[PDB]
């Protein structure tokens, strides 16, 4: 969503910009990289269990009951089950360049 | 009841031995600080678990902060004191460090009144049913030191007499109350609330479950005995096989409930249809059953997709082992499916994801899982024979329960196992309400695979040649030796297919005995 | 859309989606046709990695 | 005396004079409020984390298009036609052409 994205990395810039007394440039990428890990592991339920993360993937399930959830909150259901795994990777990419 | 539906009363019995368990702890626990830390909380403790009249909080109510390094410290003492002599757990029960020790000590006591969980989750992937106690309610709450604790302690009309009476009598030794009775009520209202589904069972199926059951757990008539199982598991691969059965009966739970009802279903039907010379297992008379799943209310689910799904699901859980697709090596590697089932007839241990005991599913599942790893070549001519052969006495050897040194008299629970494996055949092969010997579309080697399984064993052109040189008398002028005998075969694998070449051949050379 | 239609008509696959909703769901085919209809909608922004 | 080796040579060694910068560390911990991811979440507006989720909208599960790719061997070849190979070399090949 090239529009929120947009205004992210706008405040990113400007708090980078003004504290230049910490955030060597690169104590900022690897400070962003751990926060998008954080808001990352704030995903994962005890439900879609633990081992169930990256151990070679082939163990990875959307919810017991995923079916007679609703239409929409089952879409809902893939992009948190997706986010669970792979957010960091995919936002620090755009992010970074 | 707990005689008619076997599985609603198997769901009631492990609600009720956890909560007598759980309530045995949890009333073992208040005398023991009465004994160490002479003055830590030492009776107002059950004053502040009372609840009677409420919420709960340790922090707010009881402000005093030079409390919780001694109350939760002897807690960690008793809980660690429960799980002795395994020095495995103990140490991730001293690392506890609450308040995860207060959220079970207040989980604990939620549970043990309104015999609910206390589910704080994401409350939409819940559905009034996630509530109820089982061990695997407990794998999906959170609440694992409870586990610890079940494992440490409390943890190693004939056959119907002795698996339903003789083995659940958690009860003994115990005495109601004015209260705890209404608990054990609300268990058994929350069991049986399915008051028409999970159908049929009675002495019909019932018998046979149980027959199959005892005989699993005392003489091992299995596809393939236990020992053999268990003695091709290198010592070092072991912590990964337990790791791939604990996820498939986990996930896949409730797709094995529907299987086992729907098997049983039609071991009711069978039944109910109606001697064993070729009646029940000619081949006429099972694809009159095999169109009865095509066209109890006649829809019947077919029962060979559900077990084919199953199976893919087991296939891609077994491929965490490589990073490569596997894919005509999943033979050779059978070893976690047949663990699998084991755990799945068999007793679980492992109790993570220990629930029914499903003993349908696992014969279908089984046979499944053979047939679609071994049997098959839809997904990959002499020597094709040779092949076809080979495969066709692999699989009539795998179908045969008990091998070692028994008479073979062939047993009730024996026949139906055998018309089981029948009907689980002619379903791979047959694709729709039309018998597959004069269907096209079905592949050359189904109804060959298939005709040399109803015969048990040899084939459908030996059989032919064994019968025509029986009546020796051809040899005119002339030809026999297997030279005429592919001849005729080839004739059949060219004119069309199948009993055609059968009768015609039959009365073609009966005619030509009478002749010379 | 083409791959997904020739999965979608199989043997084990019609014969479990004959019962839409009238029973129990293998809770993956719904996965499957949640994607293709996510897919068919927002068809010119997705990227694959 | 073995400084003028090989294993010695392709060696980054990293000297700058010393700046006079606050001293919060992305290492360890703890007992003082010197950490840099927390810092930085501290030197956030109010509604940012939010923001930072609400981009990368996830639409194709992994589950669903390894069933065409990864495991595609796992599939009845629909009557008629033989196996049709993966979703990756179908992909390529039609590009190429």
């Amino acid at each position: 969503n090239k529009e929120i994205l947009k205004e992210v990395v706008d405040e990113l810039y400007s708090i980078y910009n003004f504290n230049t007394d910490i955030f060597t440039d690169t104590s900022f990428l690897q400070t962003v990289y751990l926060l998008f890990r954080r808001i990352e592991e704030t995903y994962r339920t005890q439900r879609r269990d633990d081992k169930i993360s990256v151990n070679n993937v082939f163990f990875m399930n959307v919810a017991n009951n995923y079916s007679k959830l609703n239409k929409e909150e089952r879409e809902i259901e893939i992009h948190n089950s997706m986010a669970s795994r792979y957010y960091a990777k995919t936002m620090f990419a755009a992010f970074q360049m | 009841v707990c005689s008619a539906y076997l599985h609603l009363c198997s769901r009631y019995y492990e609600s009720v031995s956890i909560y007598i368990r759980l309530k045995k702890v949890f009333n073992g626990i208040p005398a023991f600080l009465d004994k160490n830390c002479r003055k830590v909380k030492g009776e107002e403790f059950k004053k502040l678990m009372d609840m009677e009249l409420r919420y709960i909080d340790i922090k707010k109510e009881l402000n005093d902060e030079k409390a919780y390094k001694q109350l939760m410290s002897a807690i960690r003492k008793y809980v660690t004191t429960l799980t002795k002599a395994d020095s495995d757990i103990t140490y991730f029960v001293k690392q506890l460090d609450d308040e995860e020790i207060e959220r079970f000590l207040i989980d604990l006591n939620f549970f043990l009144y309104n015999g609910f969980l206390r589910i704080t989750e994401d409350k939409h992937l819940i559905n009034a049913d996630d509530v109820s106690p089982s061990y695997i309610n407990l794998y999906r709450s959170n609440n694992i030191v409870a586990l610890y604790i079940l494992k440490t302690q409390y943890e190693e009309k004939k056959t119907t007499e002795y698996y339903l009476k003789e083995y659940e009598n958690f009860v003994e030794n115990f005495q109601p109350d004015l209260h705890d009775i209404m608990k054990l009520q609300l268990f058994f209202t929350m069991a049986f609330k399915d008051c028409n589904v999970n159908q049929n069972f009675t002495e019909t199926s019932k018998k046979l479950w149980f027959d199959l059951l005892y005989a699993y757990d005392k003489f091992g008539w299995f596809y393939i005995h236990p020992n053999e199982v268990i003695n091709s598991i290198n010592k070092t691969d072991f912590v990964r096989h337990v790791l791939v059965s604990r996820n498939f009966l986990l996930k896949n739970n409730d797709q094995l409930t529907f299987l086992e009802t729907q098997v049983a279903k039609i071991v009711e039907i069978i039944n109910l249809s109606l001697d064993k010379l070729k009646l029940l297992t000619s081949y006429e008379y099972i694809d009159s059953i095999a169109n009865n799943y095509f066209f109890l209310y006649f829809n019947l689910p077919n029962i060979y997709s559900l077990a084919y799904q199953l199976f893919n699901e087991l296939a891609i859980n077994i491929n965490v082992i490589t990073n490569v697709p596997l894919k005509k090596y999943l033979k050779y590697n059978a070893s976690y499916a047949y663990f699998t089932l084991m755990n799945m007839i068999g007793k679980n241990h492992d109790i993570y994801s220990k629930g029914s005991r499903f003993v349908y599913a696992s014969y279908i599942l089984g046979l499944v899982f053979f047939i679609e790893s071994h049997i098959d070549i839809a997904r990959l001519y002499h020597k094709d024979l040779k092949t076809l052969k080979k495969n066709c006495t692999l699989l009539t050897d795998f179908m045969k329960i008990n091998k070692n040194s028994q008479n073979y008299s062939l047993t009730h629970t024996e026949e139906m196992i055998k018309i089981l494996g029948l009907l689980t055949v002619t379903l791979w092969a047959k694709e729709g309400k039309k018998s597959v010997y004069y269907d096209d579309d079905v592949s050359l080697y189904r109804k060959l695979m298939v005709s040399c399984v109803f015969n048990g064993g040899e084939t459908i052109q030996e059989k032919l040649a064994n019968n025509i040189e029986k009546s020796c008398d051809i040899s005119q002028y002339g030809i026999k030796s297997k030279n005429l005998k592919d001849m005729i075969d080839i004739n059949l694998s060219i004119h069309k297919w199948n009993p055609a070449e059968i009768e015609k051949l039959a009365y073609s050379f009966v005619l030509s005995c009478k002749m010379q | 859309e083409c791959a997904y239609d020739m999965y979608f008509e199989q043997r084990h696959v019609k014969n479990l989606y004959k019962y839409h909703n009238i029973y129990n769901i293998n809770n993956k085919l719904m996965l499957m046709r949640d994607s293709i209809d996510l897919y068919k909608t927002h068809f010119d922004d997705v990227l694959f990695f | 005396k073995d400084e003028d080796t090989f294993n010695k040579t392709i060696v980054t060694n990293y000297w700058y004079p010393s700046p006079i910068k606050k001293y919060y560390t992305l290492y360890v911990r703890k007992h003082i409020p010197n950490n840099l991811v927390d810092e930085l979440e501290k030197l956030m507006k109010s509604g940012t984390l939010e923001k930072m989720k609400k981009s990368l909208t996830f639409l194709v599960h992994v589950n669903s298009f390894l069933q065409l790719d990864f495991f595609h061997q796992l599939n009845e070849p629909p009557l008629g036609l033989p196996r049709s190979y993966p979703l990756s070399l179908v992909l390529e090949h039609k590009f190429k052409e």
